[PDB]
């Protein structure tokens, strides 16, 4: 069963 | 182009990232904004099977379709 909460994979880390 | 035999000798901290970076552009094809976070539903599944997706465009789809069901239901 697949999570609708796991993380976004790949998102950028900038202020 | 990932072997099971390549990805189980790099280190377990480092697998999810490499089918990650694979797996993220396919997906992108199929849902443009919402690849980062089909990918991320998607990572939790067993390497084995993330290794197969990426070879068969079928069972990729079949999951991809599996993830954005469970988006649909939760708004």
């Amino acid at each position: 069963e697949l999570n609708p909460n796991a993380e976004v994979w790949g998102a950028p880390v900038l202020h | 182009p990932l072997t099971a035999s390549m990805l189980a000798s790099a280190p377990p901290q480092e697998q999810k990232q490499m089918l990650g970076e694979r797996l993220f552009p396919l997906i992108q094809a199929m849902h443009p904004t919402l690849a980062g976070k089909i990918t991320g539903m998607l990572l939790e599944i067993d390497n084995s099977e993330l290794l197969h997706m990426l070879e068969s465009p079928e069972s990729l789809r079949s999951k991809v379709d599996e993830a954005v069901a469970v988006l649909q239901a939760h708004q």
